[PDB]
């Protein structure tokens, strides 16, 4: 009926550039729910500490959404934070290794391993697509010809992506091939703060159309596994040339995501989902029937303290929002 | 004893239209560029019977840089100094700092280095800009970062133009003023401020100019900057160089925001019906009706007051004048600086602009004051910014340039940290 | 140097565009033959921003005149100023749009827009640095509404950074010259709000109202209305065409007039608008122009501004004038009339003044305004849309060009969302 | 600088207003074209108090000419001075009032007064500091009586501090030009006493009496009567229009002529009023003017002052004259004639003298007087009211415009209360 949007926090270890600069470990935790930064507790639903691993985050963050989205509802998981925080590491990581991989392939293995446990008569039509937002253009990742798709509303006025290559998959190994094909197609540039700087908002949708042959009750569960880009200060990164133009549309979308989160948290009237196309496809996640859970990957260094605390204000402002499930 | 100037934005170049009009007039330099040691501070000799300013005009919009190239001052200005852009910053602090800023600083900062090596006695800098548009706000903070790291030890005289308290030419400039002050606090050695409705109000009441345009404003603004540098250009009983302003008015390295004022602001017909001495012009410069910013001094306290006089002024009567200021209780200094007074005298009086509005006087005062009265302007300027920032008004343009939520918060807390110092020193 | 490529689409867009070149050519002192004969050299300073230099001291405008009816080009070509345009820019089909949005957007203009896009590339690459695209079209009919938004999509696609300026002439129910007005209007604004950054909502009902009340004309032809709309186009670009005490680029207008990216629907104005009888009985002082600018009846849109509030307004002045009297009038119009201005913005006014007035007039002004009251134009069009859409009348003529019913639904949702957001900040 | 916005309502108010601009324009040396050609520079000193500066050294009066019959404006426009007025001020309906108070106050003028109020705001906001509203209307008929009091209510509502000056031309039974005189008069004064601060009760019977006895005219047209009423309007405002040894503002007249707020119904006068034959046989000395001023027959109202007593009188003089002879005549007219002056006020006279006489005349004077004898004008109107109201004749034409019988009762009570209070201080 109604549920709370679940805000969680995660911190990485200090990277090479941070420890070589001599950044202080300012992260202090009072339990696994609150973090004390600058003598201020910032409460979240689950603060994953700096010593957490990949499996430890997935078991508590996105382990429940597998059962929720397959029950009949829709899910949405997406990471927020500045660049070099570990959004690409936490979500994608390195998909070949079982331990080094992120939340996305663990979601893939858990759904298929769960479905094999079910009875054979429970039929499952699973179609998957993969696309990104690059220069404010919906660049498909599983296909190269389609430069920009168009946003369309469903039968009951809910926005989706028309023309996306919804590849019908059968086995989980085929899904891993789709991610590797899409991971290579993702526009990723080099920066001093983040060498693997994802310059686009990659969305990896799992549309599990599920129906039992005996009862004939048809259901569908959309699971939006999104990896956003980092809110990069140009003074620290030094974005110049082509990557400077990439920084425009990135922070435009992240600020627009901050606008709708600030608009919906205060209980505003309009909630401008139409501000950016990134906010459009998230409209079903924010103000729909989805049990949306959000993690934020934050850097523990004092050098990025300004952008880090703003990520916590984005998080705690998102904590007061409730979804109409 | 030289000091090279730069002019950013529409306000900066419009100051340079009138400010250099009175510099070249004071040294007998015609617009052609020719007619001993007085003009060397702001004019270099070119071969034989010719002068060139140590001036640089930069404006990303080409609207008014070419106006000087086709105006009356064509021969005086070297045409390579008149640097121009290709497209406009358009009232965006970010656009003049990152996109359009970073394509022309490579020309002008290395060109400013050329005038440095051409000079030998470079005392410091004096920039001209405004916090209104993106040019005066964004490009200056970008250039000040690269000029500070290049030299550092040299001084910088920031003659900014605030947005007025209720009068205003635009809507987005609170974002410009709060962002450019976040960077200007740690870079500028001296930050002189000017207001729009105050200078409109001064010439209306005292000078009796009911319908002024911007060219009438810039005449006396250049007179203010000409007054502080007249001690370098001419001899006097007690000369003061540029280095005195840093040592006398900056008690702490963060509070470096003086307030400028000028007197006697008297028309041509009122000069005959009013006697001018040092006493009445001294008291005239401290009252709120003649301050260049809309802030009353009685609400705060004067931390320091540098009194720079011109023309025939003896040194014994000024000591009587400042005594009356100290015993008058409507204005009161801070206990931590009881001898908050510096005197400067120049024998050469001010010069009248032909066809201007001001009148020739045998003596004049250009008083600079570091005080806590500017904290009221910071608060109301910071207060009005909070309403637009709370609703994310006009944020989609700046973050579309590349910025984010972060530096707005750094600009907010930096302003509170600045005001934290003013309430501290106001004790 | 901040060049401007001009687009004209539809019969109305070609008519206001044709008269628009008539006005500014007289401001620059340009002959109908194209030779320059201006008195002041400042006219020839920024002549490149709308013209291109040619041999024999001749000039040609960068006017891409688009249509689907060849009769419109013959009227422009045979007009007083048809000879100045390049003959190559006249790209036009054979069959008219027939007042169908889907024809110009999918079948009729879709084959022709590819030829037009090559001419846009020709005029753009010849430029030094173009600032924006000044487009003129009406949302009534199929040509300006359907093919125009298609052309805006391609230019916005190739130029995602330039200033997409449009002058959308949108009528009201008080003057319903076409039964297919809501489908042409509702589908056109579905594309404009997502792409463009300026939308000057001009209404024919308001334009006729100017001619009777303040202009006092007995027989206002369309050419009289085109003279008024041309005055607004020359006013907004006056800063970047001549020297001025405050030069505001179109980007510098867009940064102040657009507090949120979707809220970019404006309402223009112009003054002095005096009759022949009231010429000598009116003072040319600045406060007289300001009261005519902010006059609720002197707006060029059907929505009265008193029904809502201004998010942000601009006043581009022309001619010699004191800045202090301008600042007081910009100050006074928000003190006493604070109910008509939102107070969560501290200062809702933008000022600008050029040192060259219009030809023949001593002083002038031009108004821009993004009001919350403008939503009623979208509300009444939605009422007309839902009135005809509830029984699906005249929709089958759109299905022939492949357009589906969901595209009408997506346009109506984006239309109704635009009404709600102006109601938020009211 | 103490500006004055002028209002004209009704046919009589437009006629006396039209001739009023004719007189003072000649005092200031203003052409019918509006260009200034005066000899003395003092005329151009306070020209702003009734005019506005325009280009080409042209001037325009701040005259808001209101009516419900368009024929009245055509006569004023075609007159000797119609070309000086602004064409925008002529706000007028299509159908006349038909001599009904309720039409102009509820149906006919109620829709038109909203348009007129915007013009009052236009002329007021253009002023520096307005002092009061000089209104001219007759209580006979529906336009001046009904719409005029409605317009006074709105201006008094928005301006509760300015001086509401009115010149109510009220007829007597001796000249009964309309059967609906008492209903128009009784209902109009119900609003005037509550709102206004000056009410110059002028009567047509007294005005004709001036032409025969002291002026000695064979065929007194209405224009001859308008010349006399214009002389009183120019006399009361002469202090605040030219330099003078004693400058009394209209507020400085209202403070002395209004001992209680309801007792503000006056009785004007003017001198020298000499015939063509008696020009050379009359001395221009000051005592000759004073005896003509306080002459009981030379009052412009039907009520003789000998039947009551003056609460307070004023004498605004014009031209060069000794103050001592003025003070003696102001002294002597209360010593011997003390029966005609209440003695619970010690000094019932107000004096004032300007240093500029009328054009063509060497000296002049203007009289104001608040007498207890003025109540008989209200008494006889009440007799006519109760004569027709006892059987309710012609009241059904007022019920059609929503006016109820109790409003006639409330007007009659406030009318009769006004008669009792002048009887108190008699
Ligand atoms: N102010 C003006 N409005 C005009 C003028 N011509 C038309 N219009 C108005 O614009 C409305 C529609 O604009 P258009 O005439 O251009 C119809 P369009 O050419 O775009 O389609 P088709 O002619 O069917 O190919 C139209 O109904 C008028 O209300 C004009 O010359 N001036
Ligand atoms: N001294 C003058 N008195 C006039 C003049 N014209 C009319 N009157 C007198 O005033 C009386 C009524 O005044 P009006 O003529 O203005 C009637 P009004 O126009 O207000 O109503 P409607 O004409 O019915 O719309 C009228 O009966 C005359 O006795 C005039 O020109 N001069
Ligand atoms: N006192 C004074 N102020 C001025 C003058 N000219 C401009 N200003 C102020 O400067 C402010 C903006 O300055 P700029 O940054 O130079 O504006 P700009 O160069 O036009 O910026 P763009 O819109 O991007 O072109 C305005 O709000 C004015 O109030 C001047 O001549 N004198
Ligand atoms: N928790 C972690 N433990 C160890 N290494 C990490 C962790 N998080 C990030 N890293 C390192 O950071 C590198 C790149 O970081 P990543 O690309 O995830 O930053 P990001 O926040 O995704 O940047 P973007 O702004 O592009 O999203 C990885 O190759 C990885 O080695």
């Amino acid at each position: 009926a109604e549920c709370n949007i679940k805000v969680m926090c995660r911190f990485r270890p200090l990277n090479e550039s941070e420890v070589n600069r001599g950044d202080k470990y300012i992260a202090k935790f009072q339990g696994e729910d609150t973090v004390v930064i600058a003598s201020k507790p910032y409460a979240f639903d689950r603060v994953f500490q700096s010593s957490t691993s990949q499996e430890q985050v997935y078991n508590d963050c996105a382990k429940k959404i597998v059962k929720d989205v397959l029950e009949g509802y829709n899910g949405t998981i997406f990471a927020y934070g500045q660049t070099s925080s570990g959004k690409t590491h936490t979500m994608e990581g390195k998909l070949h290794d079982p331990e080094g991989m992120g939340i996305i392939p663990r979601i893939v293995q858990d759904i298929f391993n769960y479905i094999y446990s079910m009875d054979e008569n429970l039929e499952f039509h699973i179609k998957v697509s993969y696309f990104e937002i690059y220069l404010d253009k919906i660049r498909d990742l599983l296909d190269v010809s389609k430069t920009n798709l168009s946003v369309h509303e469903d039968k009951n006025r809910v926005p989706y992506v028309k023309g996306c290559t919804e590849r019908f998959v059968c086995s989980p190994d085929e899904v891993m091939d789709t991610i590797d094909e899409g991971k290579s197609n993702r526009h990723v540039a080099v920066t001093n703060m983040n060498e693997h700087s994802s310059r686009s908002h990659s969305i990896f949708l799992i549309n599990v159309k599920q129906e039992n042959t005996q009862t004939e009750q048809k259901l569908s569960g959309k699971l939006y596994l999104v990896d956003l880009a980092g809110s990069a200060k140009v003074s620290k990164t030094g974005a110049e040339g082509a990557v400077l133009d990439e920084a425009k549309n990135i922070n435009k979308s992240l600020s627009a995501l901050g606008n709708v989160i600030s608009a919906l948290a205060e209980g505003s009237t309009y909630v401008p989902y139409r501000d950016s196309k990134m906010t459009r496809i998230l409209q079903d996640s924010l103000g729909g029937n989805c049990r949306t859970t959000i993690v934020i990957c934050c850097s523990p260094s004092s050098y990025n303290e300004s952008e880090t605390k703003s990520t916590l204000l984005f998080g705690q402002r998102a904590k007061t929002i409730k979804n109409t499930v | 004893r030289e000091c090279i100037s730069i002019h950013v934005g529409q306000a900066g170049v419009q100051i340079g239209n009138a400010c250099w009009e009175l510099y070249c007039l004071e040294h007998g330099i015609q617009p052609d560029g020719q007619m001993d040691d007085s003009f060397n501070t702001f004019f270099s000799e070119t071969g034989a019977g010719k002068h060139v300013p140590r001036a640089v005009f930069v404006d990303l919009e080409p609207t008014v840089i070419d106006e000087v190239r086709t105006g009356t001052y064509r021969q005086l200005f070297h045409p390579e100094q008149l640097i121009t852009g290709k497209e406009d910053a358009a009232n965006n602090y970010a656009r003049g700092h990152y996109t359009i800023g970073k394509e022309i600083i490579d020309l002008v900062l290395d060109r400013i280095r050329k005038l440095a090596d051409q000079c030998t006695g470079l005392q410091g800098f004096l920039v001209f800009h405004s916090f209104g548009g993106g040019t005066g706000s964004g490009f200056t903070s970008l250039l000040m970062e690269r000029l500070s790291v290049d030299y550092g030890k040299k001084s910088k005289l920031e003659f900014s133009i605030y947005p007025a308290p209720q009068v205003s030419t635009a809507v987005v400039e609170p974002y410009n003023s709060i962002l450019t002050t976040h960077t200007t606090l740690e870079h500028s050695d001296c930050a002189f401020m000017v207001d729009n409705e105050a200078i409109y109000d001064i010439c209306r009441r005292n000078l009796d100019i009911e319908r002024p345009t911007y060219t009438n404003l810039n005449r006396l603004i250049g007179q203010i900057v000409s007054s502080i540098t007249a001690s370098l250009r001419f001899d006097g009983a007690l000369n003061v160089d540029l280095t005195e302003f840093q040592t006398n008015l900056v008690p702490y390295p963060r509070i470096h925001f003086p307030l400028a004022t000028y007197a006697p602001v008297i028309s041509a017909e009122k000069a005959y019906h009013e006697q001018l001495s040092v006493a009445e012009i001294t008291n005239a410069c401290f009252e709120p009706a003649n301050q260049m910013v809309k802030c009353d001094p009685r609400h705060g306290k004067y931390m320091a007051c540098c009194l720079l006089y011109r023309g025939d002024v003896v040194p014994k009567d000024v000591n009587a004048a400042i005594a009356t200021i100290k015993t008058k209780r409507t204005i009161q200094f801070v206990d931590w600086c009881p001898t908050g007074f510096k005197v400067g005298i120049n024998y050469q009086p001010p010069t009248v602009v032909p066809g201007g509005d001001l009148a020739k006087v045998q003596r004049a005062v250009c008083m600079l004051s570091n005080t806590t009265a500017i904290a009221e302007a910071w608060a109301r300027l910071d207060h009005k910014f909070d309403l637009m920032y709370a609703k994310r008004a006009f944020v989609h343009w700046y973050v579309g340039e590349g910025m984010e939520e972060g530096e707005f918060s750094e600009a907010r807390e930096d302003m509170a940290a600045l005001e934290k110092d003013y309430e501290e020193v106001g004790v | 140097m901040r060049e401007i490529v001009h687009i004209q689409a539809g019969q109305c867009g070609n008519q206001i565009g044709a008269k628009f070149w008539e006005v500014i050519s007289d401001e620059h002192g340009i002959d109908p033959t194209g030779s320059y004969h201006g008195d002041s050299d400042l006219q020839l300073e920024r002549i490149n921003v709308y013209y291109n230099e040619a041999a024999g001291n001749k000039y040609v405008p960068r006017a891409i005149l688009v249509d689907l009816e060849p009769g419109t080009m013959d009227s422009v070509r045979s007009g007083p100023f048809g000879q100045i345009f390049r003959p190559d820019n006249f790209v036009f089909g054979q069959s008219g749009a027939g007042n169908n949005w889907a024809k110009g957007h999918y079948t009729e203009g879709a084959e022709l827009v590819d030829s037009v896009l090559d001419v846009v590339r020709k005029e753009s690459e010849s430029c030094d640095c173009l600032q924006g695209f000044q487009l003129t079209h009406s949302l009534g009919g199929g040509t300006g509404s359907g093919m125009g938004t298609l052309l805006i999509s391609k230019i916005r696609e190739e130029y995602p950074d330039r200033i997409m300026n449009t002058f959308s002439v949108m009528p009201s129910p008080k003057v319903s010259d076409t039964v297919v007005e809501p489908y042409n209007a509702t589908l056109s604004v579905h594309q404009l709000v997502e792409n463009t950054d300026e939308t000057y909502s001009i209404d024919n009902e308001a334009l006729y109202d100017i001619c009777f009340r303040t202009l006092k004309l007995t027989t206002p032809t369309y050419g009289d209305l085109n003279h008024l709309v041309s005055a607004t186009m020359s006013g907004v670009t006056t800063c970047l065409r001549f020297p001025g005490q405050l030069n505001a680029d179109l980007r510098k207008l867009a940064v102040n007039m657009v507090p949120f990216p979707r809220l970019h629907f404006f309402m223009p104005g112009f003054a002095p608008l005096t009759s022949r009888g009231s010429q000598q009985y009116r003072a040319l002082t600045v406060p007289e122009l300001t009261q005519q600018m902010f006059d609720s009846k002197n707006m060029m849109a059907a929505c009265d501004p008193r029904h809502g509030r201004y998010l942000t307004v601009a006043a581009i002045f022309r001619g010699r004038m004191s800045m202090k009297e301008v600042d007081e009038q910009m100050l006074n119009v928000q003190n006493k009339n604070s109910s008509y201005f939102v107070e969560w913005i501290p200062n809702n006014v933008k000022t600008a003044v050029c040192d060259i007035p219009p030809r023949g007039l001593k002083m002038s002004a031009t108004f821009i305004g993004n009001s919350t009251a403008i939503q009623e134009l979208f509300k009444r069009i939605s009422e007309q849309f839902t009135a005809m859409f509830r029984r699906k009348a005249f929709l089958h003529w759109y299905t022939g060009e492949g357009m589906d019913e969901m595209e009408f639904t997506e346009a109506e949702s984006n239309m109704n969302d635009l009404v709600s957001e102006y109601q938020q900040y009211q």
